[PDB]
RNA sequence: GAGAAAGCUCCAUGUCUAACAACAUGGCUUUCUCACCA
């Protein structure tokens, strides 16, 4: 659990830190009230500010990977079971990650765990050219996760069950040097673009998952909740996602040997928008813009939103 | 067997019961029936006669029931008789039963019925639909243009084929100029429509049946067109058909204020349909589109400005992008049970050689507000339902193969139209530098 | 995510009551537990 490096100062309030959802439901941005039956448990509606947030930061961050020269992609939500072997998550055990479809009504079919999957399945069972490693693509989809811990912060939108999240993959050559660089590139492009955020952020290593050959780990700090949250995980991964999948990279000598492969994960909305909004708070509970999404959102700073919010008319209400 | 979720929501106690129609057309069973045949929905007008009788029943045994109420709160209010009270309770006890029935069963039935019919819609097939205008003109080509597909794979910005054992079938992947022109198509759509004043919103794509029921969609049926996930890992969990199902669920429940009123949120979120052509893109599994759902006034006329509103919106963003598009009325036959006015908008592809339907616009201003309780209260604090519009501002499968269509040239390059231009940052597009994948597979 | 407890942070359907309440089933809001973060 060492830690890489260290950027930022913590900001000084004079006042207490305020949690992430209290802002965003004073500010409406966000709403989280007897959302059970609609739209099940732990889910989010973003609305307002944290909409365009949404949205500014993931394409900012794809602006940014793309003028690095990154491939942009887009896979498949549904996938199949193999591909999920292949990536080393299994939906076979009980308490999975994986939402299974009915079996009854379709055969096989699992929504997307991460864009990597997807990505992974792409690169199935086919030869890339040994001029175009290494090749890096940026794919940006809405991943759902299964379960979403409720003994801790429940009633928080840390964890929720569909967030948007932006993937880099990146193919490689045979040398193990050339997998480890291209995953200290992808670490220093991410610590990049959160430097450009102002996020105040600490990078440590995770000792040895089994699948990863190495780890690195981002957490954000977050004044709201007062302790540090994991925010990025970019994992190498060394001839496993290819030996699984049968994925080979044909050299100039033409013989079959298989890709490694890095993943990387360039930003997430949820716990971005803790930090940031949690990072620029107030004492009248508006939150500061940075500059640099200044041009995205078009609005120096945040005020309370002139729509009345919503109330509500259901039965289960006191009366 | 067979059991709707919203009476079974409204028994248990979730939300309250849904406010149904039957009462403003039973003054004329005529009217109604012609009206339900036009619209030729899973009800036919044979059956209305036993829903409104069964209504008919469970109105006079409500009547009956308030009544023995009534007088038993009298009877305890005075005593506060005792053989009388105790009479009552058994009276009212042994009836409930049977009501609660009664009231199953025309709820059940009664579901079933389709919305009001607006007067102007042609009633016929789809080639019965009527053109209300057409944009531009198919671009004058040499040669003839080749598929979307074809270029695609050809260009390898799209491909299609061995995707049986990863994707399923009819399961598509994005790769270089394409993922950027659908990001870039996603985005100009979602910046136009900001600069208009539309709030951005994002909806959960993870949906229960009661919200599917309200919306209009069958949620389960034999030939159903909607995933439903597994019982044993999540019960009752539906895929969003439609970004604005997800927005309905977000408004169920919930008043706003008469001063915000009209409301319009634009939601960019990916779309599943079942869909039980055999190869390119005009059926996909899974696709993203920008979905513009707005609740407007309880007037009838602000409902329907609305919708006029929001189809200058699709014709603008068509005409900008440069595809030739012709907008047609949708016919009754076609409007479905949830759509008051429906518009289609069909863009012309050259390599399918026939329009495509790529934008729909309904007017839910009845029927979606009464299955969800949606309502705006006004000043004075009453409350009254209110009208929701929805329309889909693009999708990237149909507008992808449009302009790779249209813009397709000898070549190979397939010229990109101004408004993208700045976002892709090139004026075209040319072969592929990165060598194409080679299949090793046995 | 799984289990359990409570009524508040309360809303419904039922057993004996002339009826409030009291005990059940379930919802919702909290709280207590055992567990994954690819
Ligand atoms: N329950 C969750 N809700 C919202 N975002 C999440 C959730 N879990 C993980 N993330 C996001 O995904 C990042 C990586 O955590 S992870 O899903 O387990 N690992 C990966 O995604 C990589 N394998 C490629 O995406 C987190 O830092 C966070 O940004
Ligand atoms: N099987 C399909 N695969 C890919 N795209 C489709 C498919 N079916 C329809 N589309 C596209 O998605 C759009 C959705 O239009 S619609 O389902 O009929 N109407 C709606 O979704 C309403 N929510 C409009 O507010 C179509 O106009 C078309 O552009």
């Amino acid at each position: 659990a060492r830690v890489l490096h260290m950027v930022g100062d913590k900001p000084v309030f004079s006042f207490q830190p305020r949690g992430h959802l209290e802002i965003g439901e004073k500010l409406d941005i966000i709403r989280q009230k007897r959302l059970s039956h609609v739209s099940g448990h732990r889910s989010y509606y973003l609305r307002g500010a944290g909409a365009l947030l949404q949205h500014g930061l993931v394409n900012f961050t794809f602006n940014k990977l793309l003028r690095r020269g990154f491939t942009p992609m887009t896979v498949p939500d549904l996938l199949r079971g193999a591909v999920f072997e292949g990536c080393g998550m299994t939906p076979n055990a009980n308490p999975s990650q994986i939402y299974n479809i009915d079996p009854a009504r379709f055969k096989d079919l699992n929504l997307a765990g991460t864009a990597e999957v997807g990505l992974a399945g792409y690169f199935m069972d086919h030869t890339v050219a040994f001029r175009d490693l290494p090749v890096r693509m940026v794919c940006s989809s809405t991943c759902y996760r299964a379960e979403t811990n409720t003994g801790q912060e429940p009633r928080g939108l840390y964890r929720v069950h569909h967030f948007t999240k932006v993937e880099m993959f990146g193919v490689t050559g045979p040398g193990l040097e050339q997998s480890s660089q291209l995953l200290e590139e992808f670490l220093s492009l991410q610590m990049e673009i959160l430097t450009e955020l102002g996020l105040h952020f600490r990078v440590l290593d995770m000792p040895t998952g089994l699948p990863a050959y190495r780890k690195f780990d981002i957490e954000a700090w977050m004044p709201g909740r007062g302790r540090f949250g994991e925010v990025t995980s970019a994992s190498n991964c060394t001839d496993f996602q290819s030996r699984r999948l049968h994925i080979m990279f044909q050299t100039e000598a033409g013989e079959l040997q298989f890709a490694h492969t890095v993943n990387a994960t360039a930003c997430a909305v949820p716990r971005l928008l803790i930090a940031l909004l949690e990072s620029n708070q107030q004492k009248d509970g508006s939150v500061l813009v940075p500059p640099a999404l200044q041009s995205y959102l078009g609005t120096d700073r945040i005020t309370a939103p002139t729509h009345v919010p919503l109330q509500y008319i259901g039965p289960n209400q006191p009366r | 067997r067979n059991r709707n979720l919203l009476y079974e929501y409204a028994r248990e106690g979730y939300s309250a019961l849904p406010q149904l129609d039957i009462e403003r057309f039973c003054a004329c069973p005529e009217e109604a029936a012609h009206a339900l045949e036009l619209r030729k929905g899973e009800l036919r007008s044979a059956d209305l006669p036993a829903i409104i009788s069964t209504w008919q029943e469970l109105r006079q045994l409500q009547e009956q029931i308030r009544s023995l109420e009534e007088e038993k709160a009298a009877v305890t209010e005075a005593v506060r008789l005792r053989a009388r009270g105790r009479e009552i309770r058994k009276e009212l006890v042994h009836l409930y039963p049977r009501e609660a029935q009664l009231e199953e069963q025309f709820y059940l039935q009664a579901l079933k019925l389709p919305n009001q019919t607006h007067p102007d819609v042609p009633v016929g097939d789809e080639s019965q639909a009527r053109v209300l205008h057409m944009v531009g003109d198919k671009p004058v080509f040499s040669f003839q243009p080749r598929g979307h597909l074809e270029i695609g794979e050809k260009l390898d910005i799209i491909r299609q084929k061995r995707l049986s054992h990863v994707s399923g079938h009819r399961s598509y992947y994005l790769r270089g100029a394409g993922a950027l022109l659908q990001h870039g198509l996603v985005n100009f759509t979602f910046n136009k429509l900001l600069r208009r004043g539309f709030t951005p919103m994002t909806v959960p794509d993870l949906l229960r049946g009661a919200v599917f029921e309200g919306c209009g969609m069958t949620p389960n049926a034999n030939p159903s067109q909607i995933y439903n996930i597994d019982p044993a890992r999540f019960k009752d969990l539906n895929l969003a058909g439609t970004a604005e199902v997800g927005l309905a669920g977000y408004f169920m429940d919930h008043t706003v204020a008469f001063r915000d009123l009209p409301v319009r949120m634009v939601c960019s979120s990916t779309c599943y349909r079942a869909e039980t052509e055999p190869r390119g893109l005009y059926r996909v599994h899974h696709f993203t589109k920008v979905e513009m759902f707005g609740v407007t006034g309880p007037g009838l006329e602000q409902s329907s400005q609305l919708l006029e509103e929001f189809l200058s919106l699709q014709m603008e963003i068509l005409t900008e992008l440069g595809l030739h598009f012709r907008v047609l009325d949708m016919p009754t036959q076609e409007l479905g049970l949830p759509a008051y006015r429906k518009f289609d908008i069909e863009a012309w592809m050259p390599g399918r050689g026939r329009f495509g339907e790529v934008t729909s616009a309904s007017n839910c201003t009845d029927f979606q507000s009464r299955r969800l309780h949606i309502m705006f209260q006004t000043e004075a604090g009453e409350l009254q339902f209110a009208h929701t519009v929805n329309a889909t501002a693009c999708a990237v499968p149909r507008l992808l193969i449009a302009l790779l269509e249209s813009n397709q040239q000898k070549d190979g390059s397939v010229l990109v139209p101004p408004a993208l231009q700045s976002y892709l940052g090139t004026d075209r597009i040319t072969a592929p530098t990165h060598v194409p994948l080679q299949y090793i597979g046995p």
